[PDB]
């Protein structure tokens, strides 16, 4: 029953999908990230931290 | 954590200089609120003497 | 035609605009470093776009520094601008600037085009949209300049390589054909 | 056409690419020790196959890097899109290989299709999808060759072989056919 519902070509078309849609939040992430850092600059100087 | 740290010393300057403003104009306010009670008894004051 | 509401928006210009120039100047640091980097690895031809950004950005920041500065000349001479009816010589260079970069620099600060419209809604020689663009052949060249939307001198590029190298401990060996002639 | 669409979508695109081409070298590496294991055992015609497969995802990276070239070119000389209304030739490469490459690589990096709607979207002399395609005789040519569906040199092949078993301590005799011919 499992393996008729959940067979090889949608379980390898699941994964390539998990894939993509992680990469995607990979890229969602860092760019977040650097906007969330150009949010806070004045607070954090690099010049003070270094 | 240097970030951190850093952030962490500005923004509690920051925060220590925004009481103090809010601190003086809470303090004018008090004052505005305790002159208005004495203007109001003594306009009723005036009115009971006349 | 308001008078405060040009004061209040003038002032809230300046303080947009030094808040704008310190943050820029803190970004261009980190993407300078990021620069570094790129240089300490061998691609080259894609530091030179960094390198645009940067010099775009540090021209944009000199721009809001001047602009700063006419908006405050401006904020100092304001009485002058509520007696007379024309403005007079000491005021045509802030007045012609503020209203012909307003359209370019619409996006970063937007109260510039509050300043730009109680501006050209209080002239009418030579004034109103269409003549407040005709009549814009006065404004501070060095602005237009820092303003200009152009690909920057590749020679200046190479320069701007060049020292961030030097400074960053990183070899960068300059395009000859751009960096002698 | 939008412009902040078209700079969020280069912006996107620069993202994706610096991501696929990490991790693609990542697995590139993984693959060679890979194909290393292969070449240990006596299948050697397998390897060239693994190897074709290594030596594309190679020319894919580096036309990745190309296209992250151009789309931060695009992205610095923004404005000189927005104020022409016809590119000019600082921009003719970038425009092209965008154009022409979207549909390559639209598997990939699906952001890069929106950004040749709106390169597309945006010019009228010789382009639309039709006239896109039709114009498309300015692209970089190492780019064209990078992204070049067609059946590697065997003699690059037998040099991939050659290098990845000289490196991983296995041994390997070269097609003499094709590695004197």
């Amino acid at each position: 029953a499992t393996l008729k519902t959940m067979n090889l070509e949608k379980i390898s078309a699941l994964m390539d999908k998990f894939e993509h849609q992680f990469e995607t939040l990979d890229v969602q992430t860092q760019q977040m990230e650097d906007t969330m850092s150009s949010t806070t600059t004045l607070t954090t100087p690099q010049n003070q931290v270094d | 954590h240097a970030e951190n740290a850093i952030r962490q010393k500005n923004q509690a300057v920051n925060f220590l200089r925004m009481s103090a403003r809010v601190d003086a104009v809470a303090a004018r306010v008090q004052t505005a609120v305790t002159m208005g009670k004495v203007t109001k008894s003594m306009a009723g004051v005036v009115k009971s003497m006349d | 035609f308001k008078a405060e509401r040009l004061r209040v928006n003038l002032r809230l210009v300046i303080n947009r605009l030094k808040l704008l120039e310190k943050k820029k100047t803190e970004l261009a640091q980190k993407a300078r470093k990021e620069i570094a980097d790129y240089l300490a690895a061998g691609k080259d031809e894609r530091a030179r776009i960094r390198v645009e950004h940067i010099i775009r950005e540090d021209y944009l920041v000199e721009a809001m520094e001047i602009l700063e500065l006419y908006c405050d000349l401006l904020l100092a001479r304001f009485g002058l601008i509520q007696s007379m009816k024309e403005l007079d010589s000491g005021l045509a260079e802030s007045v012609s600037t503020l209203i012909w970069a307003a359209p370019r620099l619409q996006s970063e600060v937007a109260e510039l085009k509050i300043v730009a419209d109680q501006l050209c809604a209080k002239y009418s020689k030579e004034y109103g949209k269409l003549c407040r663009t005709n009549q814009i052949g006065t404004v501070n060249d060095r602005l237009m300049h820092k303003l200009s939307v152009e690909a920057p001198p590749k020679i200046l590029v190479e320069r701007y390589l060049i020292e961030i190298a030097k400074n960053y401990n990183v070899p960068y060996e300059p395009d000859s054909v751009v960096m002698a002639e």
